[PDB]
């Protein structure tokens, strides 16, 4: 009775898009061939997965989404992959060039010979929904189509639609992945750009998730599949609230409430513990305790800051299975020992709960196995500064000498921009930074 | 007297108001059929204040019940004696009344004022003459505050003559899951200070403060705490609901109480404190009550009068009694604390006495007092909206919807400034 559109932009946001549909489609056990046997086919739904597969009248369950590229190299494979028969005929996006780490080619030049087409989709796909929330997008920091098309996409979203709210879900690029070196100009070039039509954006750092497959999952060659795999896990383990059935954190209005005070501070950082390492049968068993235990490891957060120097907002959780709330009552009491925990003096604490009583899923033939219970804590710290800290280092190094400036420069911009856009940076660091 | 239209306002409203009304008409002995089961005259001889006739001249309650989350008409429904109301007034909203403001008081809420105004005026047809309203809401969300402080505006226009009176609740960190409250308060009362005649300050915060840690309750719920508020006010209508040597009315309550032009917040008290019983009682006799009538934890606001000042008092005593003890003892109490009271107006402490007991409980009494200690209240409530308020705090939620900063500016002048008042006329002297 809610719908909701999401919508992926370069090949990370479709690669992603992709490792996730079919996390989707494996939770409530659709399939594609699959038919949920208590439905009528015939939009047999309004139930809390509605909100994504806008089922036919073939029992088809139809997505909302749509796939974003400059030049097709990884659209045309999620058009060949597997779940071929899954998508509409061309509902997708294909380019023909582009951006090439250009924020300026596809914020001024390409983009801005495209976007038309890409709002007149997202119009007629949004037409056949009733009750939409708002939008999901998908994009990363590191090239120029995933980051100034992005850009450019929410001033039009938010020109043709402010009422409704739009979570983002983002990427951190890191040097150890780094298929680039102007990764810092596009970062802070959206960064800038993104505040004013933005409401509430996730980071998740390549640096932290590379890290964490080399380091608990036994691979060491994370390819484009690896990584993937590992995100599209936790995101699905964050919107699952939205996702299978009702409790904490309904709606996105209702994310923006319980999780952001302050409109310039809406990055929220989330935490998770199971870390399956592979088909290894058996180690141990597991405890509801320990995994709370260690949501509050520093190791073991999806972007890399240590909170132990700084205040939590609002702490939520999610869960699944076995529920035992007096448990997490002793968790509580226990994580009270304040060697690393803090709050804010001026607004009282809630660590709200949410219970789902489906086991996790786990990717069939994957580097995973099934488990029986999960946990993600959304801590809203104000810790999240140290990523802009240090991107805001290296953009600093390298506009000392105007390196690359022409690459932007002479495409449609001024170089009045990226004075503007640190400045406005250092504004928001001071805005977190004050906190306290 | 003339007849009185009672409102009720959101979720705490209803259920306070649903309880208050199962009291008293236990009190006037009317059955939940509407038949009729009162043994006396002296029960009938203000019924027509509240209950109005039905076809078979069968005496129904007259009030309104507002709000915008649609489960509320249910849980209306679904009360023992809540079926006991007109099918005419569970006029109610269809898509939830957020805690916002500007919400229920901008941007919707004042679509359905017209609706509210309908039938406030519907049913003041059937009033001969009409002498007051009874507006109970709380001080946190829409459905409450907002729409109470619009109500109040709106019958204030339609209505200049007659009286206005009302119940807050003023929500505290003590039990409140939201934490949007200090704006919803502080939003409120500048509406209710400049807009209203009398208020009753029912607050939360002394209220789980005596109620764990005297009456020592595990989880201090919906239940219980409704039970203590709908018992109090039902004492404080007793007055007029009785007839009385003090034969007060809400004109007359006003002119003896309202010492200033903007200080009319009471503090209602009791001196019995009573729980959930079963059987008749424990027994209380005449020196324990005026004991607690005046304790330090009795009353409903976190202050003790005795840092403070009365600007008057009042009390509206129960069940079979020596009125002369009772006026001997009152004059004991303004003799052995002349400093306690204010200089300003002698013969203040007004006393009334009642003959039909509680029901449940032998010899009990109702203070309604009007003291200088309310600026404790206020300066709390004011202090933790402004903690609140000095960064930005889903402000954004308001300025999107309606408000700008200058009217939360104005608010805290106007608070800062009725504490400056109620502080001044606290430090007076001769
Ligand atoms: C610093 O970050 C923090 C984050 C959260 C917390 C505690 C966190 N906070 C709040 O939201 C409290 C007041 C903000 C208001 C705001 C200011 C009103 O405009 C709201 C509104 C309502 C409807 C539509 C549009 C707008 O929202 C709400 O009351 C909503 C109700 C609605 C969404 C069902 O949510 C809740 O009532 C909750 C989430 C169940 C109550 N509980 C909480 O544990 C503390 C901190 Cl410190
Ligand atoms: N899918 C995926 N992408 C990643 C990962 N790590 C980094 N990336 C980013 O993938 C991006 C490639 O897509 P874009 O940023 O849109 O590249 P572009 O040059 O703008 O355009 P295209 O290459 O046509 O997509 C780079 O910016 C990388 O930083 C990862 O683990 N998975
Ligand atoms: N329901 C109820 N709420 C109370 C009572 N006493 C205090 N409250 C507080 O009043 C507030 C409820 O506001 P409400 O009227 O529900 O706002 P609405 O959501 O706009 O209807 C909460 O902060 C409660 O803690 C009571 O006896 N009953």
């Amino acid at each position: 009775m809610r719908e909701c559109i999401s919508i992926h932009v370069g090949q990370a946001g479709v690669q992603i898009g992709n490792a996730c549909w079919e996390l989707y489609c494996l939770e409530h056990g659709i399939q594609p061939d699959g038919q949920m046997p208590s439905d009528k086919t015939i939009g047999g739904g309004d139930d809390s997965f509605n909100t994504f597969f806008s089922e036919t009248g073939a029992g088809k369950h139809v997505p909302r989404a749509v796939f974003v590229d400059l030049e097709p190299t990884v659209i045309d494979e999620v058009r060949t992959g597997t779940y071929r028969q899954l998508f509409h005929p061309e509902q997708l996006i294909t380019g023909k060039e582009d951006a090439a780490n250009n924020y300026a080619r596809g914020h001024y030049t390409i983009g801005k010979e495209i976007i038309d087409l890409v709002l007149d989709r997202i119009r007629k796909l949004a037409d056949q929904c009733t009750g939409l929330q708002g939008f999901l997008v998908f994009h990363s920091f590191g090239g120029g189509t995933g980051s100034g098309f992005t850009s450019l996409l929410m001033e039009r979203l938010s020109v043709d639609y402010g009422k409704k709210s739009k979570l983002e879900f983002s990427i951190y690029p890191a040097p150890q992945v780094s298929t680039a070196v102007v990764e810092p100009y596009n970062s802070i070039l959206t960064t800038h750009t993104t505040l004013e039509h933005s409401d509430c954006a996730f980071m998740v750092d390549n640096e932290a998730i590379y890290d964490i497959c080399r380091r608990n999952l036994d691979i060491e060659r994370p390819t484009y599949t690896n990584l993937n795999r590992l995100i599209s896990q936790i995101v699905s383990s964050i919107t699952a609230s939205l996702r299978f059935d009702g409790a904490l954190n309904v709606d996105l209005t209702e994310f923006q409430t319980n999780l952001v005070p302050y409109p310039r501070i809406h990055f929220p950082l989330a935490t998770y513990a199971p870390v399956i390492s592979a088909e290894k049968a058996y180690h141990e068993q597991l405890s509801v305790a320990e995994i709370t235990n260690a949501c509050f490891e520093p190791a073991n957060q999806m972007v890399k800051c240590d909170p132990r120097h700084g205040k939590y907002m609002a702490c939520c959780l999610l869960y699944r299975g076995d529920v035992v709330p007096k448990d997490v009552n002793a968790a509580i009491a226990t994580i009270k020992t304040k060697r690393s925990i803090q709050f804010v003096d001026w607004c009282p604490t809630g660590f709200k709960v949410g219970i789902n009583y489906q086991p996790p899923t786990v990717v069939p033939g994957g580097d995973l196995a099934k488990v029986q219970r999960a946990v993600c804590m959304l801590s809203n710290t104000t810790a999240i500064a140290e990523a802009w800290a240090r991107l805001d280092h290296k953009f600093d190094l390298m506009y000392a000498k105007r390196a690359f400036v022409h690459w932007y420069v002479g495409e449609g911009m001024e170089e009045g921009e990226f004075s503007e856009a640190r400045e406005d940076m250092a504004a928001l660091e001071k805005d977190y930074e004050e906190v306290g | 007297m003339r007849e009185i239209v009672h409102i009720q306002a959101g979720q705490c409203g209803n259920q306070i108001g649903a309880k208050f009304w199962e009291v008293i008409s236990d009190e006037h002995g009317i059955d939940p059929s509407g038949n009729y089961v009162g043994d006396s005259d002296l029960q009938l001889e203000r019924i027509s204040v509240y209950y109005n006739e039905a076809s078979s001249h069968k005496y129904v309650p007259r009030a309104i019940l507002v709000d915008l989350e649609p489960g509320t008409m249910d849980s209306v429904r679904s009360g023992a004696f809540g079926h006991l109301f007109r099918p005419d007034n569970f006029i109610f909203g269809q898509s939830g009344a957020g805690n916002n403001w500007a919400k229920g008081h901008y941007t919707e809420g004042a679509e359905l004022v017209d609706s509210v105004l309908d039938v406030v005026r519907k049913e003041c047809e059937n009033c001969d003459c009409l002498q007051g309203f009874q507006l109970t809401h709380s001080l946190g969300g829409g459905t409450g505050s907002g729409m109470g402080t619009l109500l109040i505006s709106k019958v204030r226009e339609e209505y200049p003559d007659r009286i206005m009176n009302t119940f807050s609740v003023v929500p505290s960190p003590k039990v409140s899951d939201t934490v949007v409250e200090p704006y919803n308060a502080t939003l409120s009362i500048h509406q209710l200070v400049e807009n209203t005649d009398e208020t009753y300050c029912i607050d939360n915060e002394a209220l789980y403060d005596i109620c764990f840690r005297t009456l020592k309750l595990a989880t201090p719920t919906y239940g219980d705490l409704n039970h203590l508020v709908s018992a109090t006010m039902s004492g404080v209508t007793t007055s007029l609901r009785f007839p009385g040597q003090l034969n007060a009315d809400l004109r007359k309550l006003a002119v003896n109480m309202v010492p200033f032009p903007r200080l009319h917040f009471f503090m209602p008290g009791f001196a019995p404190l009573t729980a959930r019983g079963s059987q008749q009682y424990r027994a209380l006799t005449v020196p324990e009550l005026t004991q607690q009538m005046f304790d330090a934890k009795n009353m409903m606001a976190a202050c003790d009068p005795r840092h403070g000042r009365y600007l008057t008092v009042a009390t509206v005593f129960r069940g079979r009694m020596s009125m002369k003890e009772v006026d001997e003892q009152m004059l004991a109490i303004q003799s052995k604390n002349s400093s306690y009271f204010v200089e300003w107006i002698p013969n203040n402490v007004k006393v009334a006495v009642c003959d039909i007991p509680p029901r449940g409980l032998k010899m009990s009494s109702t203070f309604i007092g009007n003291s200088t200690a309310i600026q404790e209240l206020f300066k709390r409530i004011s202090e933790q909206f402004t903690a609140m308020f000095r960064r930005k705090a889903f402000l954004h939620w308001y300025t999107g919807e309606g408000m700008d900063e200058m009217e939360f500016t104005e608010a805290e002048s106007n608070m800062n400034d009725l504490v400056s008042e109620y502080q001044q006329y606290q430090d007076a002297t001769a």
